[PDB]
């Protein structure tokens, strides 16, 4: 099977993401980067 | 509380965060991962092999193909032969065998002729039997696809891939099941388990 | 017994035949196979499955 699935042309069309994947990833950037803000500003409040 | 969410969302974003759309390598990576999936998920329906184990449904393919191996033999006892036209059929094929003689002991080919009426028949159960289990496959095959979602052309493809390949083999099957029946109408062994003696 | 043979070589040499020295399609195709190869191997040496 991954052989003849492999062997079909345009490989870069046949692995395409869906519209919804391109973005739950672009939201998991931006949760933990938020993330990471906050755990620095309570890290420089409790002091 | 910050540090748990860190901790669950890190493991994704790690690949997340290195994202470019012309990149060979994650479209391979993800195919050989797609592929490990659905082969993994469909020897579990079928083999029963791993330790998921659905608790709530039969197994699909693995049960209801072991069924079908038990529904078969129903079919093969709705035959209803007619006794009657044995018994008149037995009669003349008597008669006829010994011909010209009068005849002293009573002839064999009278029991090739009768056995090799009825087992003729066998060849409807027979067919239908493969018909039953090449569906039920092709069902395993959609359920084993619902996995691959988040790929559109791949689901597509994984589809019509192993579908036209179990569709195909249908020819091959068949052609021995009708040759398993001739090679039973072609020899008759009385020296089986049988009324040896009587 | 000649075309008896005659079938166990087909099913490598189709490759053979369209062997090129720089041909990186053949080469992806062989390390996924390679990979696939190892990991179920693998598996199935230590959980005794198969």
């Amino acid at each position: 099977l991954l052989a003849n699935l492999y062997s079909c042309g345009d490989q870069n069309t046949l692995m395409e993401e869906s519209a919804e994947q391109a973005q739950r990833r672009d939201e998991m950037l931006r949760m933990y980067h938020a993330l990471k803000e906050a755990l620095s500003i309570i890290g420089n409040i409790n002091t | 509380k910050l540090q748990s969410q860190l901790l669950s969302i890190e493991k994704e974003v790690e690949e997340y965060k290195n994202f470019r759309p012309d990149d060979p390598a994650r479209k391979t990576k993800a195919l050989l991962q797609m592929v490990q999936q659905f082969a993994v998920d469909f020897e579990k329906r079928i083999e029963g092999s791993g330790d998921q184990i659905d608790t709530y449904e039969l197994s699909g393919g693995a049960r209801i193909n072991r069924i079908f191996h038990e529904r078969f033999p129903f079919e093969l006892v709705k035959m209803e032969f007619d006794e009657k036209e044995l018994r008149r059929e037995i009669s003349y094929a008597i008669k006829n065998i010994h011909g010209i003689r009068t005849g002293l002991f009573t002839p064999d080919m009278a029991f090739e002729t009768i056995v090799k009426k009825q087992v003729k028949k066998i060849r409807e159960p027979c067919l239908k039997c493969v018909d039953m289990v090449i569906s039920e496959l092709i069902s395993t095959v959609r359920q084993c696809t619902k996995k691959l979602q988040q790929y559109p052309r791949l689901r597509e493809e994984m589809e019509r891939i192993v579908t036209t390949h179990i569709r195909e083999r249908e020819g091959r099957t068949k052609e021995q099941v009708m040759l398993l029946i001739d090679i039973e109408l072609a020899y008759m062994n009385t020296n089986h388990e049988d009324f040896i003696g009587f």
